[PDB]
């Protein structure tokens, strides 16, 4: 039948120690950086890529919600494959009620609901994935960051997964509030490539960009472009 | 609406006309009555069109994890049961009639009769509202033990029969020869309808 | 860290102090039980999966002791690690394919399925009370847009896409051989799957103590390669 | 759904979940109550004074219907629960006799909750003794004590919370048909038993009364006072 | 820690051992069967001056012709007085007659291993009655005393004292009881092991007596009828 | 199974909610929150911890959430816990809007929450929320109001509090420096910066430290304003 | 000790405990003793007195005409197992209206017992039951454990010490098909009274019968009842 | 230990809890049967506990319905719950589908029955192995080997219990390929005369059934002139 209790409990501390731990798990993800631009917010995280077997094209970190929103997550795989399609749900059962584009702040306070649900109901382990989503509506950009507990933070410029407090520290020196949306991606990628260890290619970065035109992902040859010049 | 089919030796043949009229004004001049339920067993509907296409689709679905699971073909049989369970068990919300007919390779050419949701394998077993008008002449024209151009110039005379008398069914006349080989779509255009005593 | 472990983390899925899941790195501990190692691997025209058969008793209807299933018209199968998983995951995949087709009118994509039956084992990666499904399936088909299409989806969800991959005890040295030959590049590729796995072996294989199945592009129904056959492609590994 | 068996039986017969709520109870803040000729007087004490408090959303002493009352000591909380189911099944008492409830029925019927959540799946004991005053349609004074093992009982005046040994042992004393014989000897009872556990007595565990088919009557907190140097 | 449907390695239930120990607690209540009725009489065992000596109340009604004694977890009882009125009465609506001791106590004796943490649709019950009954009344077969314990089983017996000191008690209802005995010698009896038995200097108030007789219906005998057969000590 | 359960819903050997009291160890790690309560209007002050970094401030307020018409709320601690229990807050005063067509009191309201939080503290085996509430509203009955509630559900009416870190010296201040009934609001504003300078232990009060958010009357209808960064720095600033 | 707290649990061994100590209880139940003849089927019954003043619990059950039970072990389970029995007779005398074969009534019962020996959190039935019954093939005398299990028996005793009665039933069970009612009572009577203590003796009280067979329906003989066929007993 | 549910694999990723079962299944008596070339014959090493017992007590051949046999060992109570689910599996099956259900689905629908026992805490392993048998003009002869983890295997001469492997190195002496039943069911009794340790746990009885071509088919049990016969040639074999 399953697990009614919770399976996170307050240590006698306070602090939820199971969220704590699945912190710990996202911050041994593969990294990940989102910056917002003027006009628009880039997603570009590592690929984990081992031997060259894997066709890289077969699946995707960065994945679209709407024509609007993107994901990228550090950490857990499926559990991420589960808030997609989660995302997705909650995304189109908004345009069915309202005929309106969900607002990502919206859908951010929702996906959060979610991700929360799990610290709390019977017999089920947190999430171990870190969101990041961007989105574009109202001429305006967002970028939310959900962690396991379920709360959200709208940023400027993040990173998340290893060595996110160095990803952090290069983006407090190098985010500049009038950035376009180009220069970003190059920050982001410059960001990451602090800490690659393993000569970045088309194949084992994904770029993501959400702007006024909706988001997608960037193809391993614009990418490959960017991947130019550094 | 008027379909039909026969058993012969190396398979079946199921004819049927192609109107589907609504009231007294046709909304399709063309509609194939035979849909596939596996690679080679048909089932001709009739009656409430809408729920004979859900009967065939469901009953496709069940023969075909029962196709898988067993990893043999179904067994008309088992199919006729499927259609007969699903016909059966909804007979007062469905107006459905559905002759399914195939092979198999531990029986060979089958047709069961499935109107109400019962089970009854048959020679040769028409209907549709046309049908009402070709038991005379089905009656008097056949003969166990028929060559398979016997059996499809056969069907294709008796429902031209009924689709020269009734109003419910009109149009061409589908054929498929379902045997060991493989099924062998037909079509007979209204030009080669063949005429019989018209006045 | 560095191994670390608090209260249940080893007893079920929840996050010890590292953060890793006990359950799912014991289950890939657990594919190894079976004692087997298969391959899969594609070129441009078709996708060919072999594998071990160890029929030792000599009382085994060797006509049931197969790694494979046919999962559709158009989807191969094979299993690795615990035989009972495998069974029971292979009727989920069958019962997916036939619900793809019913709801949505044509045959599920490789991806589509493979995705699914992931979706299905993380469900057990993060639930309490049931454990992961000990068994990596591999899927191959041939998808008219993509073409030849092999993905693996273990008890962690994970799920790839592949040029080739093997799974079971020797996985390392699987892997290993497909690097090095991947990096020196198919038409046969069913030489290279039992190449490769008759290496990592170290057998010289005979045609009964394996199983190859096939779906090409010129051929999208899943088949399976007789004795006789694998026999052909054996000897004519031989004769070089 | 949780299922799991919270109260059950230890090596000795104890219920040791009901003993744990009773020790909930017996850190509870202080309350009184006393059964006169035609009034009936409940004491809750002190219970947070901090001075930033609001008064009247910190009381210890609900009203139940126009006849019955209840004070209570505990898990404050699980208290408002009792209090509210109480209040809905008075109600459905008047939508089904026409009668209002004998402080008997509504007592027995709280009693019977608190016994059910003692002994039911994944359900942890109420923390609440509850002292339920009250009139019958005859007027005759009520004093039930509701404990968390669900026995109840009448009392002519009997003590919960915190300290309650020290308190029952004073109306073991001074409860005598001389000291009900009027209303304000009675509140003089009460607020002179509270003032060995209260501190400074005067005005900290201010009251509450009922008069004979008159609805529930609240200290009146400078009058709490007058009998704080009446007594003190 | 284990649950509450465990075997322990003699063979009985762990919390029916534990149950029958807790019932070891409870005030000794004794009643005796006679061919001219059944009486019963429980220490109430009051605590303080403060309490309302009628509050305590171990021998309530069942129907006209069913007394219940008990004792141990009185609250835990409340259940089963209910469960047994409850069934009496439809027992009366349906079948036209009033109901059998033998039928009640059989009937309230199945909610006695009805306890369990895994079937429970509704939330039932967590554990056992920690309540010892002793169903006394008569009907058509008379006179007929039916104790039951938490663990269900409801055996006749011709008397028997259950609670605290039932003991040595039960040796003196072996020790007096004889099948020709008169009703109010049974009253008598009674109250003598009651006096041997409790800690507090008896009297008319911490204590209870009710009869059942084939003609009379169940009665309690209020404060001057138990004075009245104290006199005789 | 059994070994699995954490049981969260028993009591200790002294009579003490163990989930309960380690969530008051949760909470009394939040960041200190505290409103008064005055007789023009209510003000909030929180303490935030999106203190100072990348972060986009793309929302008007932190811990600060508007309930109906005529109420505000303030949350200390489990971030997400107070997301649930916001919107919980927000159905229960419109379905008391749907079924009486008034606005809901703030004691009707914070009861129908507490008999929540309570709900979990008693049964069902959940972890408590780790929550504490300030609430501040307005009724035609009873005027200006401040309702703290707490993970065991259990509420009181203040009319100056605090909750969260350094709580003590913060209701110690105010014990010290309340005037009951004749606090102003901008008296309210200069005692809030007052102790909210004293207890913030992050040396220098800065605008970014803290947020306000005011409730006062005007015009027969409610007005629920949160301050703009020029009058922050201007109150600190009076302040120094 | 880690492997004895639940049904649900493997020992090393391959044993469930829960199930062996569910048959310690009725092996400390009060001893009764079936057997059969070729045309009837007894019981014998000994019914234990917690007190000298208490009666002697009841060890039969009337389940239906032609089938009768004799419990042994935790009371308020046969009591539970009864009314199943019971409802499973009427239920065949409604629809198919003809008695229930006994033996397909042991399978429901089996099939019954078996469910919470495989499901966590339940409990072995700790009853063990002798079931006689009459039906077209002969009389039948079926014993059913905790473990769920049950047996087709030529005559068995279960209860405390009733390893004597069982090795008396081995000593004359080859003369049992032959047997008329009363000396088929004898023998049941002298094996029960193998198990109890040597001075203390059988007696129109202690001791039940229950008798069923080819032209009598089901039927209880009671503490005077008893005193036909509780005479001698040498 | 790490074994104490069904639901934790061990450091080494094993469940413990249906080897401990395949252990229960290991102490039980043995019990063989041997497809050939038109059926499948069953023995049984049904040892009889007392005296006491009927003839006939505590069968361990079923009918799971009239095209299929099966022989269990094990806790045998477990194995009467596969019976109840067996049967509702062929019931279910006529129902739906209108004819004799094939053997080869029935034990995978069996085998997902017992596999779905070996995933949760909330239950255990079935404890019992069992062999089905069936003939059919369709498909010949067949006999799948459920075993505690819920695997399906088929085989030409399979043993369960505890004398599994003297039983294996008994039935490899044969070539069962090519025997028929009448043939088959004297050395499945040799089998069970000569596997069986008779010093220790003697007095068991010999519980024959077949299903093929003599029997058109439906299963039933070994005529008693057959089974004495076949029980007296075993045992002049053991001499």
């Amino acid at each position: 039948r399953g697990y009614s209790f919770s399976l996170t409990t307050f240590s006698p501390s306070g602090k939820l120690v199971q969220i704590e731990y699945a912190l710990a798990a996202v911050a041994g993800g593969a990294p990940s950086v989102g910056i917002k631009a003027a006009n628009g917010v880039v997603l570009a995280t590592e690929k984990k890529q081992k031997s060259i077997l894997y066709d890289e094209r077969s699946v995707h970190k960065v994945e679209p919600i709407t024509k609007h929103i993107g994901l990228v997550y550090s950490g857990m795989g499926p559990d991420y494959r589960v808030l997609v399609h989660r995302a997705r749900k909650l995304a189109q059962q908004y345009y069915l009620v309202y005929q309106e584009p969900i607002p990502t702040a919206q859908l951010v306070q929702r996906v959060a609901s979610v991700m929360q649900e799990y610290t709390q109901s019977g017999g089920v382990r947190p999430f171990g994935v870190s969101l990041l989503i961007c989105g574009w509506n109202e001429g305006r950009p967002y970028l939310f960051q959900s962690d396991p507990s379920g709360a959200y933070f709208a940023w400027k410029a993040t990173a998340m997964g290893k060595n996110y407090v160095n990803g952090k520290t290069f983006l407090e020196k190098r985010y500049n509030e009038d950035l376009e949306l180009e220069d970003a991606i190059h920050t982001a990628i410059l960001t990451l490539k602090e800490s690659f260890e393993g000569q970045m290619t088309e194949d084992n970065i994904e770029v993501g960009i959400c702007n006024e035109a909706g988001f997608r992902r960037l193809t391993p040859t614009e990418v490959k472009d960017y991947l130019a010049a550094i | 609406t008027t379909i039909m089919a026969v058993e012969f030796d190396g398979g079946v043949v199921m004819g049927s006309d192609s109107r589907v009229s609504a009231g007294e004004a046709v909304v399709n001049r063309v509609f194939d009555k035979l849909s596939p339920l596996h690679e080679r067993i048909y089932c001709a509907l009739s009656g409430s069109a809408a729920d004979a296409q859900a009967v065939a689709d469901m009953a496709a679905y069940q023969l075909e994890l029962h196709g898988i699971e067993l990893e043999e073909p179904p067994l008309v049989l088992a199919a006729a049961n499927v259609v007969r369970n699903i016909s059966y068990k909804y007979r007062e919300d469905l107006s459905a009639h559905l002759m399914v007919a195939g092979w198999d390779q531990r029986e060979g050419g089958q047709v069961y009769g499935t109107l109400g949701g019962m089970l009854t394998r048959q020679p040769f077993a028409i209907g549709g509202s046309g049908s009402t008008f070709i038991y005379g002449y089905v009656d008097a024209a056949y003969k166990p033990g028929m060559s398979p151009e016997e059996c499809r110039r056969f069907t294709t005379d008796a429902i031209a029969l009924a689709m020269s008398r009734d109003g419910s069914s009109g149009g061409v006349i589908y054929l498929v020869t379902i045997t060991a080989a493989g099924v062998d779509h037909r079509v007979i255009l209204g030009n080669e309808l063949p005429k019989f005593y018209d006045e | 860290s560095r191994g670390s472990s608090a209260g249940f983390d080893r007893h079920i899925t929840i996050f010890s102090p590292e953060g890793r899941l006990y359950q799912v790195e014991y289950a890939f501990k657990a594919i190894n039980q079976g004692g087997l190692t298969s391959v899969a691997v594609r070129g441009k025209d078709c996708a060919v999966i072999v594998t071990q058969k160890k029929v030792p008793d000599k009382l085994l209807d060797s006509s049931t002791v197969t790694h494979l299933f046919k999962i559709t018209e158009n989807i191969g199968c094979v299993m690795t690690g615990m035989t009972a998983d495998s069974r029971s995951q292979v009727q989920r995949a069958r019962y997916e394919a036939a619900n793809w087709k019913y709801k949505y009118g044509y045959e599920i994509p490789v991806d589509m399925l493979c995705k699914r039956i992931a979706d299905i084992s993380q469900v057990y990666t993060q639930n309490a009370e049931m454990r992961p499904l000990g068994c990596c399936m591999i899927l191959i088909g041939i998808d008219e847009e993509q073409g030849p299409q092999v993905y693996k989806c273990d008890p962690a969800g994970y799920y790839c896409g592949f040029k080739a991959t093997a799974a079971g005890v020797k996985q390392t040295e699987s892997t290993s051989f497909l690097e090095k030959k991947v990096k020196k590049k198919f038409e046969q590729t069913v030489e290279t799957a039992i190449t490769c796995l008759s290496t990592v072996l170290s057998i010289d294989f005979k045609p009964s103590e394996i199983e190859v199945g096939v779906v090409t592009v010129e051929n999208p129904k899943f088949r399976i390669l007789t004795e006789a056959e694998i026999d052909a492609h054996l000897v004519a590994l031989a004769e070089r | 759904s949780y299922d799991r068996a919270i109260t059950v039986f230890s090596p000795d017969g104890h219920l040791f979940q009901v003993e744990y709520a009773q020790e909930a109870v017996k850190k509870g803040s202080t309350a009184v109550g006393v059964r006169g000729r035609d009034i009936v007087v409940l004491g809750v004490e002190k219970k947070s004074v901090a001075k930033l408090q609001d008064e009247r959303t910190v009381r210890k002493i609900c009203a139940l219907d126009d006849n019955v009352c209840m004070a209570f000591a505990g898990l404050t909380a699980d208290a408002r629960i009792v209090i509210n189911r109480a209040r809905v099944e008075c109600q459905s008492h008047r939508l089904t006799v026409e009668d209002p409830v004998t402080v008997e029925y509504i007592t027995r019927y709280i009693a019977s909750l608190k016994q059910r959540y003692t002994q039911s799946n994944g359900r942890r004991p109420f923390g609440i003794s509850a002292l339920i005053v009250g009139f019958d349609f005859d007027g005759t004074p009520r004093l039930y004590q509701t404990d968390p093992s669900g026995t109840y009982h009448a009392w002519k005046a009997n003590a919960i919370g915190r300290g309650a040994k020290s308190v029952r042992e004073f109306l073991e004393k001074n409860y005598t048909d001389e000291a009900i014989e009027t209303d304000d000897l009675t509140i003089k009872l009460v607020i002179k038993a509270l003032l060995e556990v209260v501190q400074s007595g005067g005005k900290n565990i201010e009251l509450a009364v009922m008069r004979r088919d008159q609805s529930l009557k609240i200290l009146n907190p400078e009058e709490i006072e007058k009998y704080v140097a009446e007594i003190e | 820690d284990r649950g509450v449907n465990t075997f322990s390695p003699e063979g009985r239930l762990f919390q029916v051992e534990y149950a029958i120990e807790a019932i070891k607690l409870g005030s000794t209540a004794i009643g005796i069967q006679t061919s001219e009725g059944v009486c019963l009489a429980v220490e109430k065992r009051i605590t303080s001056p403060l309490m309302e000596p009628s509050s305590i109340e171990k021998i309530v009604e069942i129907d006209a012709h069913i007394g219940c004694a008990m004792s141990g977890l009185i609250a835990d009882a409340k259940t089963l007085i209910d469960k047994a009125r409850v069934e009496t009465q439809n027992h009366w609506f349906t079948y036209n007659e009033t109901m059998t001791v033998e039928s009640v106590t059989q009937a309230v004796s199945n909610l006695a291993l009805q306890f369990g943490e895994e079937d429970a649709d509704p939330g039932a019950m967590s554990r056992p009655f920690g309540v010892a009954l002793l169903f006394g009344g008569v009907d058509e077969k008379g006179p007929q005393l039916f104790h039951m314990d938490p663990s269900g089983t409801f055996v006749q017996c011709d008397a028997r004292a259950i609670g605290s000191a039932s003991e040595g008690a039960q040796s003196s209802l072996q020790e007096v009881y004889h099948k020709s005995m008169t009703l109010k010698e049974a009253i008598k009896s009674s109250l003598i092991i009651l006096k041997q038995v409790m800690e507090e200097k008896l009297n008319a108030t911490n204590i209870e007596l009710a009869t059942v007789q084939p003609g009379q219906n169940f009665h309690m005998f209020t404060k001057e009828e138990l004075e009245e057969v104290i006199k005789d000590i | 199974s059994r070994r699995y359960d954490s049981r969260t819903t028993i009591f200790s050997p002294e009579g003490r909610l163990y989930q309960v009291e380690y969530a008051m160890e949760a909470i009394g790690h939040a960041g200190t929150c505290l409103g008064i309560l005055a007789n023009d209007g209510v003000l909030l002050a929180a303490e935030r911890r999106n203190i100072h970094k990348l972060l986009d401030e793309v929302f008007f307020s932190e811990k600060i959430y508007k309930l109906n018409e005529d109420m505000a709320c303030s949350v200390a601690g489990i971030t997400s816990d107070a997301n649930v229990l916001t919107n919980e807050l927000r159905l229960i005063a419109q379905r008391y809007l749907l079924q009486y067509q008034e606005p809901i009191p703030c004691e009707q309201l914070v009861t129908a929450l507490c008999d929540i939080k309570q709900a979990y503290t008693q049964f069902g085996g959940k972890r408590p929320f780790g929550v504490s509430l300030l609430y501040i509203g307005w009724d035609k009955h009873y005027g200006f109001q401040l309702y703290q509630s707490d993970p065991s559900g259990n509420y009181g009416g203040w009319k100056a509090t605090c909750i969260g870190n350094n709580s003590a010296a913060a209701v110690s201040m105010l014990k010290q420096d309340y005037k009951e009934g004749e606090m102003t609001l901008k008296s309210a504003l200069a005692l809030a910066i007052k102790v909210l300078n004293k207890t913030m232990d992050v040396s220098k009060l800065s605008a970014e430290k803290v947020e306000i958010a005011t409730l006062t009357r005007e015009n027969g209808k409610t007005v629920i304003r949160v301050l703009k960064q020029k009058e922050v720095e201007q109150l600190i600033k009076k302040h120094e | 000790n880690q492997y004895d707290n639940d049904v649900t649990v493997w020992s090393p061994q391959g044993r469930i405990h829960q199930i062996e100590y569910a048959m310690e209880a009725v092996k400390q139940g009060s001893a009764t003793v079936g057997l059969k003849s070729k045309t009837h089927a007894v019981l014998v019954a000994l019914k234990r007195a917690q007190s000298e003043l208490a009666a002697h619990q009841k060890k039969i059950l009337h389940v239906d005409n032609h089938i009768g039970i004799s419990i042994a072990g935790l009371t308020a389970d046969a009591r539970l197992l009864c009314n199943f029995m019971r409802q499973e007779c009427l239920d065949s005398r409604f629809v198919f209206d003809r008695p229930l074969p006994v033996s397909r009534l042991v399978s429901l019962i089996g099939s019954k017992t078996q469910i919470p020996t495989q499901r966590y959190g339940r409990r072995p039935y700790g009853v063990g039951l002798l079931i006689a019954g009459y039906d077209d093939m002969g009389p039948h005398i079926f014993q059913t454990c905790p473990s769920a299990n049950y047996f087709d028996c030529r005559a068995m005793s279960i209860g405390a010490r009733s390893q004597s009665a069982r090795t008396y039933l081995e000593r004359h069970m080859s003369e049992f098909m032959e047997c008329n009612l009363n000396e088929l009572v004898k023998h049941g009577l002298r094996a029960l009274r193998e198990t109890l203590p040597a001075e203390q003796d059988l007696t129109t009280k202690n001791v039940s019968i229950g008798i069923v067979g080819k032209d009598l329906e089901f039927t209880i003989y009671d503490d005077d009842d008893v005193s036909p066929f509780l005479e001698g007993l040498e | 230990g790490y074994d104490l549910s069904a639901s934790t694999f061990s450091p080494d990723g094993r469940v413990f809890q249906v080897e401990y079962a395949m252990k229960a299944v290991e102490n039980s008596s043995t019990a063989i049967g041997i497809r050939c070339k038109d059926g499948v014959v069953f023995g049984v090493e049904k040892l009889v506990l007392s005296k006491l017992y009927e003839e006939g007590s505590n069968k361990r051949l079923f009918n799971v319905d009239r095209h299929v046999g099966m022989a269990v060992a094990g806790l045998l109570a477990d194995a009467r719950s596969l019976a109840d689910i067996a049967r509702e599996e062929a019931s279910n099956f006529r129902s739906n589908f209108g004819y004799n259900i094939p053997l080869k689905h029935l034990a995978d629908r069996v085998a997902m029955y017992v596999h779905a026992y070996t995933l949760y805490s909330a239950v255990r392993p079935f404890g019992c192995s069992f062999m089905l048998g069936s003939y059919s003009v369709n498909d010949g002869a067949q006999l799948y080997m459920i075993d505690p983890s819920g695997v399906s295997y088929g085989y030409w001469g399979c043993a369960i219990g505890k004398a599994r492997q003297a039983a294996k190195t008994e039935i490899e002496k044969l070539q069962m390929k090519e025997m028929t039943c009448r043939d088959i069911v004297k050395e499945v009794a040799k089998i069970i005369y000569i596997v069986h340790d008779e010093v220790k746990d003697k007095a068991f009885e010999l519980e024959l059934s077949w299903v093929g071509e003599l029997t058109n088919g439906r299963h039933e049990i070994v005529p008693k002139d057959i089974r004495e016969e076949a029980e007296k040639y075993a045992k002049e074999s053991l001499k």
